């Protein structure tokens, strides 16, 4: 299905136009900074001072919500393949690190001689999104030592997640790998205790949540997270149950592609 | 009526794309 998610997952706070010329090079750069949110969101159009027989035919790039690194890195861009070299790097390239407002981006070729206005530029998110909604069988459902809303006993980690956030997606994305936690089986000392963020009732995006029955047993579990793109295998949520606990692993797609959202209904 | 010259200055419209959503049922 096609979803335009969240408010959130949708928000605009800058942007950076390039516009390329026939061979690919010498583009025109307009950065329209977010102190002056011309961007018109409420036309959703950005309108330049550049003028249809200035701008002919070009490849328009459009970037959304760059950082200052990001940025300057655009403001050296020569050519088109210099795009698919600009990365924002994340420690820990999981929720909530990786948060609205997302780095977007989008081309389309246009001749402004034939129409002053491109309609349009397909913005794409640059990361992607995993939720899994865990039903848990009766050998698990217990009641469970809660510790300031989270579940001692119940843990997480995320297994070789990529760090990087491209503006464009190289032909081959390289890796650069990290997990969550690396603990090893019994005692998964630095696994993540599963949290209730998305237990609240507005309920943000991303994080955990669960739910109990009217005897206070667990019967459910949540986990919503946003991830970077990769285009190798091996991306993996793992899960501990209370039984040493009983480890449980989702590989998740030979490829993560960005602005995909992967929901997973998961029977344990 | 004289019409403005065609040689206007430029607007981009831009679409945020929806996601891609997949759903898939995984037991143990």
């Amino acid at each position: 299905e096609r979803n335009q998610g969240s408010a959130a997952e949708r928000l605009i706070t800058n942007l950076y136009l390039l516009l390329f010329d026939q061979s690919g090079a010498n583009p025109a750069k307009y950065y329209i900074a977010g102190n002056t949110f011309i961007w018109l969101p409420d036309d959703m159009k950005v309108k330049l001072d550049m003028t249809q027989s200035e701008a002919g035919e070009r490849k328009v790039y459009v970037v959304a919500n760059v950082d200052n690194a990001v940025k300057t890195a655009l403001d050296a861009v020569a050519n088109e393949s210099d795009l698919q070299t600009v990365k924002r790097t994340t420690a820990m390239p999981w929720s909530t690190d990786i948060a609205s407002p997302f780095l977007m981006s989008g081309n389309k070729t246009h001749d402004f001689l034939a129409n002053r206005l491109l309609d349009n530029v397909p913005l794409v998110r640059a990361i992607a999104k995993v939720e899994l909604n865990i039903s848990l069988s009766e050998k698990f459902q217990i009641v469970p030592i809660i510790v300031n809303g989270s579940l001692s006993e119940f843990k997480f980690r995320y297994v070789n997640f990529d760090k990087e956030t491209y503006v464009v997606k190289p032909t081959t994305k390289p890796d650069n790998l990290i997990s969550s936690a690396n603990g090893v089986w019994p005692q998964i000392t630095d696994w993540t205790v599963w949290g209730a963020s998305l237990n609240t009732s507005p309920a943000p995006d991303a994080g955990t949540g669960y739910t109990l029955d009217a005897n206070g047993k667990v019967t459910a579990l949540r986990i919503v997270t946003y991830l970077n793109e990769r285009d190798s295998k091996g991306a993996t949520v793992e899960v501990a149950l209370p039984r040493g606990p009983e480890l449980y692993r989702l590989p998740l797609p030979d490829k993560i592609l960005r602005n995909h959202w992967y929901k997973y209904e998961v029977e344990i | 009526a004289m019409e403005p010259v065609e040689d206007r200055s430029i607007e981009i419209s831009i679409r945020v794309d929806d996601f891609t959503k997949t759903g898939e049922t995984v037991r143990y």
